């Protein structure tokens, strides 16, 4: 509820592999909450892709992301450097769920990975190599 | 002089060979009034880079009154190795220069010691002045 859709793309929609969940892509602008409420009662720019699924429930994922958000807030308050991504998900009806997918996903199955990193970043004498190493470690 | 400590390996050794040839063909460059200033400034910049909270960003560095830049490795052992290696040529050529023409280099060091900018930072480490005064006394 923190961003209001500016436009809807038509042909970007595709069905996902899973049961036939499908994709929905929207040209969105991130404004806020209160002004979002006022604008919705009346009527930063990115693209949001969402997976619509029917046939299963994902309350356990809700508990998981609750815990993830708590841990992220703890780490931010203490002042450490660890990375977790709490993507949203909403169950709207029995078996009906909306999931926010992560753009630019390259899973392990699509891929040695150490050979890939070596080819991409040279030897240890490249700053990007150790920057990627640090991100992977954290 | 500036490229004597490049991030590659063959580059710095060929630079050392070229510098040795140039300095053993033209002896009068040893007691020049512009080489020593750049040497001391580079040493001071390296020393300032030594203890800099290793996990910060932008490991690049600048050199005053000369258009150039310096890059450093990540791990602390590499940094201390390179600074220790660079801290020997300065001493060897300082002693060699004082061996032949003491008065001119003594006056040059005295003139360099009185720069106004280094006074305020003199309450910090500023190992260049310490190197100069130790060399003139030892």
């Amino acid at each position: 509820p923190e961003a209001i859709v500016l436009d809807i793309d038509y042909k970007s929609g595709t069905p996902m592999q899973s049961k036939a969940p499908y994709l929905a892509k929207f040209k969105v602008k991130r404004c806020g909450v209160s002004e979002l409420e006022k604008e919705g009662l009346r009527c930063k720019i990115s693209w949001q892709a969402a997976i619509f699924k029917v046939g299963d429930d994902c309350r356990q994922d809700m508990l998981a992301l609750q815990i993830i958000d708590l841990f992220k807030n703890i780490f931010q308050l203490v002042g450490l450097d660890l990375f977790v991504f709490p993507y949203r998900v909403v169950a709207t009806a029995p078996g009906c769920g909306v999931i926010e997918c992560i753009p630019d996903c390259t899973s392990r199955d699509q891929l040695g990975m150490y050979d890939y990193f070596t080819r991409q970043y040279g030897d240890e004498s490249t700053l990007a190599f150790q920057q990627a190493r640090y991100n992977f470690i954290r | 002089l500036v490229n004597f400590n490049h991030i590659h390996k063959r580059i710095r050794r060929v630079a050392d060979k070229y510098l040795s040839g140039l300095v053993d063909k033209f002896p009068h460059l040893l007691w020049s009034g512009t080489v020593l200033k750049t040497m001391l400034d580079i040493l001071q910049t390296l020393s300032l880079s030594l203890s800099a909270d290793i996990h910060k960003d932008q490991p690049y560095y600048d050199i005053p009154d000369a258009p150039y830049r310096i890059t450093v490795p990540d791990t602390y052992e590499a940094r201390e190795s390179i600074v220790k290696d660079f801290a020997a040529r300065c001493g060897m050529i300082l002693q060699e220069a004082m061996k032949w023409a003491p008065t001119v280099t003594k006056s040059h060091l005295q003139e360099y010691l009185n720069k106004h900018q280094n006074w305020v930072s003199g309450l910090s480490q500023h190992t260049g002045l310490a190197m100069a005064t130790e060399s003139i006394l030892h």
